[PDB]
DNA sequence: GGGACAAAGGGCTTTCAGAGGAAACCCATCCG
DNA sequence: TTAAATAGGGAAGATAAGCAAAGGGTTGACGAAAGCCCTTTGTCCC
RNA sequence: UUAAAGAGUCAACCCUUUGCUUAUCUUCCCUAUUUAAAU
């Protein structure tokens, strides 16, 4: 058995619908891209790293690393431009997260 | 530079006019989510979901001339 | 050879936490599946990746904050990030739970 | 109607299927006109008209209730509750393969245009999607109306969009005439005063709403006049075809 | 543990459930050998446990 | 040290409201 | 290693009887706009 | 150019029963002939 990508679709005649392209099983591009950026090894604990995201969290596991303990994307971004520079791990994380797209505001 | 926005009359008018004309070539979208009472007044009362036109074009069937 | 999907119907029991008096009834579900044919024993997954530059270029706003951030950055080592991004593809993390049950995984890049 | 360039069998994944609040599916002709304008401004070559044909298209999901894409926490207002299933704000996606024809006014050479187009396509987007693959572009020359049929037939096989006009409104025409609406332009409502959060402080800003027109899908070999299958910018912020309303 | 073919449902609400034993195992008192083997066997088999 | 304002963050939260509904479409040619 | 020359008309295609019952169709996650309180930082006054 | 951004994931016994069947006429008719040296 092979495991193609699934979809979140409102209730229909099926209970589990798999992604396909003209009758052929395929995988979503978001799923392919998520596994590439799983390099966030630069926090305090939790070996077997996770994907780089602002407020780095794993909703599947229900836990959110890089919480309100003075290690965030926005805190480091504000601190880098306001004088004092960061350590090697902090810049390597900020640049890696900036490579990933997104809109930041609030 | 333009900022597109939606029209309130079109959604309600099209939904009401098309639900009774049997046009089975449309999607269905629901706004708000788990608590749709904080978006608009039409979404709060029309919880069934607004209707959208399905603009899928015909596709070139393969293994033949066209 | 392309792999189709197909649809099947399964029957079983009702095992839901908090509902003990309704566990003696049946359950009928309709699902999709996907598996290799009985004459083939190898799954081939093919795709493409594109890497582009022009980093530190904001798409919305930024006339002094973006320039200050760019000046503060660019001293980091991109070699480690590039090594890790390529390794996540070469080692075989891009392919999910299809990984298990395989005695040999080959990657052609 | 002198120089045309053809790019056929272009694969794009992740196309934003939501063009308006009531239209989900193919991008309107405005998207392709904007792509042509972007090519003209970036490359420095004047482009007159754009034609698009749908080889394949499929909206992700089922017959109804297309799909929902999972969202992520990316704003600076959270951190405590930003650990479980951010809200939705739905945004449909689709996958399609198209074919494009561009009217070009360039006479310096014959092979440089292919290279300059291929350079731009490798880094371009179609309604937010990513281009997977495409064929090598080729150039056709038309001197009169009779040989326009040849450059038209060079686009086989695909389905081209033609304009049929609106009679009363899209809602009544769709049920009766059995056609599909499309966005052809925007109508301005009122001018933006505060220019703080806008992406440009020099370009005047406006609030606009889409204007709807009814279109049809026709085989390339069944098109009477090729001028009815080319779109370009018009007056009063609209997109119009050279041949006007299509008539058999 | 039920047999829909026979219409009877063993391991009913009489203090022998997968969820009851699994909940009690982490909350202090452990289980017996047969209970541990049952929980491990039911974990080898898939399913959803939450609500 | 006391008073006022703003921002950031969390929590005490918590306030707010509410059952419609029915069904598989568009369309046949260039080229070696 | 052959030139031509034609290849049937007519009739006609059956009827009756019946197509089963019973059981079941899962759960969990995807909110905005405030009120109050506390803490910290920064500005100003006393 | 409605530009910019985003992991759907996990689990399943479809089982049991059976009589298709009775009848039958395909008949009549017919000109295939006309040659030439072995390469």
């Amino acid at each position: 058995e092979v495991f193609p990508s699934q979809e979140f679709v409102e209730n229909s005649k099926l209970s589990k619908q798999l992604f396909d392209l003209n009758g052929q099983a395929a995988m979503h591009d978001q799923k392919i891209g998520n596994a590439i950026r799983t390099i966030d090894t630069w926090y305090e604990d939790a070996t077997t790293p996770i994907a780089v995201e602002p407020y780095g969290s794993v909703v599947r596991n229900g836990v959110a690393y890089r919480a309100g303990n003075k290690t965030d994307l926005f805190t480091l971004m504000d601190g880098a431009v306001n004088g004092k520079s960061l350590t090697e791990e902090d810049q390597m994380f900020v640049t890696a997260n900036l490579i990933r797209g997104g809109v930041f505001g609030g | 530079i333009l900022v597109p926005i939606g029209n309130a009359h079109n959604l309600i008018s099209g939904t009401e006019y098309l639900w009774e004309h049997k046009y089975y070539n449309t999607f269905t979208q629901k706004l708000g989510g788990s608590n749709p009472q904080n978006c608009t007044h039409a979404c709060n009362k029309m919880r069934g979901g607004f209707k959208q036109f399905n603009c899928t074009p015909p596709q070139v069937e393969d293994n033949y001339n066209a | 050879t392309a792999v189709m999907v197909g649809t099947k119907t399964v029957a079983g029991t009702q095992s839901v936490r908090g509902n003990p008096n309704d566990a003696d009834k049946g359950n009928i579900q309709t699902v999709n599946f996907a598996n290799l044919p009985h004459n083939k024993n190898t799954l081939l997954v093919k795709y493409n990746v594109k890497f582009v530059g022009d980093v530190f270029k904001a798409e919305l706003g930024g006339g002094e904050y973006s320039n200050t951030l760019q000046t503060a950055l660019e001293n980091t080592d991109f070699g480690t990030l590039a090594y890790r991004y390529v390794y996540n593809i070469a080692a075989g993390r891009t392919l999910w739970r299809n990984r298990v049950g395989a005695e040999s995984i080959e990657t052609v890049i | 109607m002198r120089k045309f360039i053809i790019v056929k069998n272009v694969k794009v994944d992740g196309i934003n299927a939501k063009s308006s609040d009531i239209t989900v599916g193919m991008p309107p002709a405005t998207t392709f006109c904007g792509l042509g304008e972007t090519m003209s401004i970036k490359t420095g070559i004047v482009v007159k008209a754009v034609s698009y044909g749908s080889v394949k298209f499929e909206v992700r999901g089922s017959r109804f209730n297309t799909s929902v894409t999972k969202f992520a926490w990316q704003d600076r207002g959270n951190g405590g509750k930003a650990n479980n299933n951010s809200p939705i704000q739905p945004k449909p996606l689709a996958d399609g393969v198209f074919t494009l024809c561009f009217e070009v006014e360039w006479e310096d050479c014959a092979e440089v245009l292919v290279d300059k187009v291929t350079n731009f396509i490798n880094t371009a987007r179609i309604a937010g999607g990513t281009i997977a693959s495409f064929n090598k572009p080729f150039v056709k020359v038309a001197k009169d109306a009779e040989e326009l049929a040849s450059v038209k037939n060079a686009m086989m096989p695909c389905y081209v969009v033609v304009d049929c006009g609106v009679e009363v409104n899209i809602f009544e025409d769709a049920v009766n005439r059995k056609l599909q609406p499309m966005v052809n332009g925007y109508k301005k409502l009122e001018k933006i005063v505060d220019n703080k959060h806008m992406r440009d402080k020099f370009t005047p800003a406006y609030l606009a709403t889409p204007t709807y027109t009814m279109i049809g899908y026709k085989m390339v070999s069944n098109v009477d006049n090729f001028d009815q299958a080319l779109w370009q910018y018009g007056e009063n912020t609209k997109v119009k075809t050279i041949g006007g309303i299509y008539n058999d």
